[PDB]
């Protein structure tokens, strides 16, 4: 999802 | 030093610089820390960096009404991640005057990002053209080049000990860069060094994702990123 750091 | 309010935290930097942090819950990965800067400059605020949210970025804008109650003459954004623009509607709502790397602006739809109002440039040699960042006081921005993002900006606060190197820069004790998807991994090590060479009087470096650090976090995340060139 993009969630900066956490990819999903 | 951290004060709460509502489920932010505010830290005092400087006389008058605080860190904003908001926190994302990811099911079983835990709360993620995002850090961005709140600026006093005479009779206004500057903001760098939303929070994850509309929501939590309306409750740094009610902290700052009630802790500083100056208007809040602009803000700055980073790169186009949600971290760092997730709140654009409600800065916007609050008739405030966003500015973002071109780049940014450009990469915001796909990124599912709203775009800020204004577009930076920079020139060949990193530092932000003046005429794109009108009344700016205090905030230096330089694109430091590709690493984190292609788009990725810095901010150091004039008269200050403090630069902010946003998602570019890791904290000095950082076992890895993290996720190197979309990474610039060979411009990375001169990205980070040329952050360091641009505020060269900046002993406190404030980071998206870890608590204010040494200059030991600059040469640690460019020595990380040699490993991948
Ligand atoms: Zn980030
Ligand atoms: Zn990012
Ligand atoms: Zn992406």
């Amino acid at each position: 999802x993009x969630l900066x750091p956490i990819p999903e | 030093g951290d004060q709460r309010f509502g489920d932010l935290v505010f830290r005092q930097l400087a006389p008058n610089v605080w860190q904003h942090t908001s926190y994302l819950d990811m099911p079983g990965f835990g709360a993620v820390a995002s850090n961005g800067l709140i600026v006093r400059d005479g009779g206004r605020v500057l903001v760098v960096d939303t929070a994850w949210t509309d929501d939590q970025t309306a409750q740094i804008l009610n902290w700052i009404k009630q802790e500083i109650n100056l208007p809040v003459a602009l803000a700055v954004v980073t790169h186009a991640h949600q971290d760092k623009m997730g709140g654009m509607d409600a800065l916007h709502a609050a008739g405030i005057a966003t500015y973002a790397n071109a780049l940014s602006n450009q990469l915001a739809p796909q990124e599912g990002m709203v775009a800020a109002q204004h577009s930076l440039t920079f020139a060949a040699n990193g530092w932000v053209e003046p005429a794109t960042a009108p009344n700016f006081g205090p905030l230096k921005v330089f694109y430091p080049g590709p690493g984190h993002t292609s788009d990725n900006i810095t901010v150091g606060i004039d008269g200050t000990d403090i630069a902010f190197g946003g998602c570019l820069i890791k904290d000095s004790k950082a076992k890895s860069l993290g996720n190197l998807g979309d990474a610039d991994t060979e411009h990375y090590a001169a990205s980070a060094r040329a952050f360091g060479a641009a505020f060269p009087k900046a002993s406190m470096i404030v980071m998206s994702h870890s608590a204010p650090d040494s200059r030991a976090a600059i040469t640690h995340t460019a020595r990380m990123a040699d490993k991948l060139r």
